């Protein structure tokens, strides 16, 4: 059966940096037969609400257990509403399941690092898509990190393509990845 | 109760500059609400084409206060025991700039609930 | 249950520029459990059969009503062949059914306008995917239009970056947003 | 129902140029309702490990058959571990059934070849997304080959893009087509 | 189901003549989307294909597409919806030599017809 | 055989400069395994950094070995019928540079085995 693990519309200011939650993340684990997409999209707020091109590359890591329950001890972590996303409407159910670990990068496929990196627009209606208001997006696929078994890293990278301050108000993203086995 | 509520949903409420806005934001958590308190404050001021912008928040049993720099120091959660079914907050040394809708977001897995208190300041 | 509205194959010259059918678009909704791929490739004729880098940028507008119907308002409307494809063949079925709704943009997700800008190749074989033969398209999702429920915008930008003349002639273009809910 | 055709984890080095298998190709066709999704990776082997901003560029061609079997004849054939994915496990499974043509690209969709030219980082995680270190992979789906009925492309361009030596260990890409109707 | 009478024919023509491009269509009760009609142009000229010339879609006709019949096709009836996408190719010129399809949609309903004109 | 295995899954093998190493990799098959036979043995060298660097290939019945510079000339399949379980290859002229790990890896689908030589050559 299909599975999609997600943070709900609306989404908490849930993107950790430097121990304070900044980044408003949107993001969506959706397992169909065989492959995940992630579709994510984010929101700085604060002093992230607005980047210029001196800004520093950071990692947001979701770290999961062997069951593909989110740990506490990621950027994206157990903190902030997470959990399934039921046929039907749009709530968050934090009653994990068995199928949860579907959603989570094939331990023998990822079994070194994967990587994805892609373009990533910013504020792209109100610039009309100008070349040099994007960044990079890359996600990292089972980079090992502490005790997690599973691991998602966002990277925001090559701000420095940035022509001057821009809303960090990104694009929506979709990678994918061949899901784990029940 | 039977879902996670917020009482008075919508309020209107009007200070002189200088005082203190209470802002209540009391709710009630129902048995099926099993994922971690996330409550959020957002401000969409009438000064300015910014909306939804985060004040003040409550997650990991921590609150983080420094988003809004228009309100450092002068926002606060007002309840000692604020996982109990109280997110008011008090806005202290009111300003004109400070008009605008403030909106309470409660959530409580799958509970959700959103209260609007529109603030008018007057001289 | 998964759903497919599409143009059939063979589309026809379903893009209107000023009044005009100019574009022909192939676009393929399909609604998977969660997420709804946007599958789309499109071939200029007439006067937009080659584009040169002076070229000037435009939006093609599928506006929705709440059952998730194509109106006749948009620049790709129901003027159009569009409907449900059949799993089994490659028809195109007018009649609508309530699950063409399972095809719209979460309006709760994007209850502000979403945008996804991608590179958007042209004539990528005949010109072997020479870099400067490349334009932009940004998908925008739910962006207002008068009446309109939900909005799909297939914006294309930045044709500065052509060398020269090209064959409008553009490659298969992926997008991926959360499904609405029945 | 759904079908996975994939090379397994730990693919062999299974991309042949100039008739010597030099590169390891991770490629992973599922179909679900409507669309096959391409999900690839490639690990460059011997000659190939490192490749030059003077690397000439080459295609990897798939060939299949009416029936969706791999043929002898490609780039990429079925000299290599090729098969099924079952539901739960990773093996292969080389025991045709008539449900793998549903992962060909539809013969009336494609009745002329499409193209999908995009990014290809290369090396990603351990040159931290350098912009200047990806190169450009083209699918093209049905240019003509032979007797074959159906075939897939994976054409790598513009190594001239890329800064120096660089490690030939791609992203994971992602491409999507309209499956072929049973 | 949809269907063009006479779904494939040659026609022999003299320079300055107007060719009659015949495509009459049936329709099934089940054809229920939009009437979607257009005429392409393979020319025996040059190495394009599949060229439009005309086009009728929401009740209306669009002509300005292929400069060299610039002016000289048209729809001959007066009521197309009826089941009449007939063109006229006046004035001939040896250009006009090729293969000119009528595409027929009312989804689900397709269909198409070619017609080899020599002049 | 019940699934596709290989004999001794481990092994240390140590030999003296200039000699030939040979390292087995016999394997069986069982019934279920139906695809193409296809053999690869990797090095990972103690020398460099370097890991998993294909060696030689077995695929379409056919012999790839011009894979790792270092090794040129130096590495062949020792049996004649190789598709009846023995995947064995010699290291001839042994060199310092040839120590490392070897992994032999038999795939015959569904099946899959491998197993790792750790070589040692001595001056």
């Amino acid at each position: 059966a299909p599975i999609t693990l997600w943070t709900g519309p609306g989404p908490s200011i849930n993107g950790f940096i430097n121990d304070t939650p900044v980044i408003r993340c949107f993001i969506c684990l959706t397992r169909d037969s065989n492959l995940v997409t992630v579709n994510a999209s984010f929101v700085g707020e604060g002093g992230y609400r607005i980047v210029s091109p001196t800004q520093s590359q950071f990692s947001l890591i979701m770290e999961f257990d062997q069951f593909g329950q989110l740990m506490s001890t990621g950027n994206i972590n157990s903190t902030t509403t997470w959990g399934e996303k039921p046929w039907g409407n749009n709530t968050v159910q934090p009653r994990p399941s068995h199928t949860w670990k579907l959603c989570m990068p094939n331990r023998e496929v990822y079994s070194t690092p994967a990587a994805t990196i892609s373009r990533c627009g910013l504020d792209s209606i109100a610039v009309d898509g100008a070349p040099s208001r994007s960044i990079d997006c890359m996600l990292i696929i089972n980079k090992p990190k502490g005790v997690a078994t599973y691991t998602l890293t966002f990277r925001f990278l090559n701000f420095n393509r940035l022509s001057g301050g821009t809303l960090f108000k990104t694009d929506v993203l979709t990678f994918t990845y061949v899901g784990e086995n029940q | 109760a039977r879902s996670l509520s917020i009482t008075t949903p919508e309020e209107m409420i009007e200070k002189a500059k200088g005082e203190t806005a209470y802002l209540p934001c009391k709710f009630t958590l129902s048995p099926e609400d099993q994922g971690p308190l996330d409550i959020e404050w957002l401000i969409s001021p009438a000064d300015n084409q910014k909306v939804d912008q985060v004040i003040i928040l409550y997650s990991g049993d921590k609150i983080y206060d420094d988003y809004y720099p228009d309100l450092k120091g002068r926002v606060h959660f007002t309840s000692n025991d604020l996982k109990s079914g109280d997110a008011s907050i008090n806005v202290t040394n009111l300003q004109l700039s400070d008009i605008g809708t403030y909106q309470c977001k409660v959530k409580k897995a799958p509970g959700v609930a959103n209260k609007k208190i529109h603030l008018v300041v007057l001289v």
